[PDB]
């Protein structure tokens, strides 16, 4: 099937770092 | 000549420098550390349909890296990302607001390539910035030449940033190295100055 | 001065340690070696919910890191755990009954933080060693303060160990470096010396 | 003797070669760069049924190593294919046909392994190239001992290759450094001259 | 939903190394 | 259930490098 791909989008500021 | 001490201490500082993260400047373009790719803004990815994961026996899907993979520190032969032909572009969501001063892009080393050659390397590119995140025209940066001569990891410093900041960033790939069917991105990393 | 082979030699014996996993000790807390976080025994995580990962265009979860992280090496901004506020804990059961003899703790560089600033790290910390898996009172090993000024990876060595095992520990964090909504951790080790 | 522009240029070499996958040869065996394990001429994996998944309380399966970590770069403890015994074999197709000219393994330095040991290591081994894919008699290129005393990563060059040109070969091991159990392979490289 | 996270446990001692 | 193991082959060629 199509190529599948994971998409990451940051959707409430920073993560934790 | 020099001493004992001095030689230690020059073999320590540059076992520091390499440790943090090869130059030592922050990268605001890094997923970890809160950026991410605007997918939609991308190239295409090019696919080669050759990569092809099975499991019990059973052929699932064929692998290819994505643009997320340019904001990530696992540069090997092949974890690049790939898009058709000598011209494309990438767009990256910043981790923070900036102004920004330098950027930074890699590729593997001739050393570590048949024939020592790189020529899906990039070429010339340059950096835009957008002032918010749905707008359509960016303001030119700097315009640069990545050397397949030179270093796997060169940094590029604007002559004379502005004080405007940006949380937007387009890379614009405008030539590659010679490669007459893609054009393949290890690493971009973006640097500046955030708020304080 | 000193000689050529005098220099090659510091370089040679420089880079050997630093491909030691930097300190040239085994670490009985990494997980891939046979060590494993305790869930049920470690501090509620602190979820942002902001890194969103999707499929096909399909919202499926928010990514957050577990305490298994701190047993991984991967050490790069934001491949850390953290919990809310300035106390914490985490229970590792080791890959082999020891003898510890020390612990290290590292964070993030400065150099690649925004601000130069690393408010997020552990500061004083307690090491606890638990005498069977399901055991509820620890024995004090030792107390320690992972000094934000200093290299980023730290290594503390207790400084009369006992002739105790442990295959269960606790790392304690006491205070952090001043961050008001959480606490990272990057990675934990821990080093003694096992049964032959 | 030394002045300090010739430490500053030992250190900066050494860092160089470092980076250049430690050992600056292109290696045709990675699997980013297009390299695959033969699945079904491998021997049977050795599994423990220890290392157990979870998700939700809900126990999933067991994890193991399948052999295709011994083609990529990340070596630390336990990150390794394990076969049953002291004999056992991998088969690589290679990312393209070469003239092959070197081999490499690795193992995990006796620094990180508890009592200073690495009875599991490949000791004696063979490398044999194959004409074809669907072949059944291969070609001895070399035989070689991975000595448990020298340095963690160890390249064997052939004496005096043929001009022959492979695309399959064979890792034969053919005894360990003792383990009773089984031996356990960190990394495999093959290294040569491709077409030009 | 729910934040996922994979767990990992050694119930059967070491793994190869 | 049984050790699952996702297995990569290369069919049409190299990766793009
Ligand atoms: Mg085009
Ligand atoms: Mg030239
Ligand atoms: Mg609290
Ligand atoms: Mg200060
Ligand atoms: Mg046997
Ligand atoms: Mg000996």
């Amino acid at each position: 099937p199509r190529t599948p791909y994971l998409v990451l989008s940051y959707v409430n500021g920073l993560p934790p770092v | 000549g020099v001493t004992e001490e001095q030689v230690h201490h020059i073999v320590k500082q540059a076992l520091q420098r390499y440790s943090e993260d090869r130059i030592g400047l922050a990268d605001y373009a890094l997923e970890s550390g809160g950026a991410s790719v605007i997918s939609t803004r991308c190239s295409e990815t090019y696919e080669t349909k050759t990569a092809l994961l099975s499991l019990f026996g059973i052929p699932l899907w064929y692998h290819s890296q994505s643009p997320r993979v340019i904001l990530q520190p696992d540069v090997h032969p092949g974890n690049c990302w790939a898009f058709q032909g000598p011209q494309g572009f990438a767009v990256v969501r910043l981790s923070a607001r900036i102004r920004p001063t330098a950027v930074t892009l890699e590729h593997v080393p001739k050393a570590l390539s048949p024939n020592s050659t790189i020529s899906s390397a990039p070429k010339d590119f340059a950096i835009f910035g957008f002032d918010e995140d749905l707008q359509q025209e960016g303001t030119l940066l700097g315009k640069f030449t990545y050397d397949q001569d030179g270093e796997p990891i060169q940094t590029f410093h604007f002559q004379a940033p502005t004080m405007a900041t940006y949380q937007v960033v387009e890379l614009r790939i405008l030539t590659n190295w010679g490669h007459p069917e893609y054009t393949c991105i290890y690493r971009f990393r973006v640097h500046g100055e955030p708020a304080h």
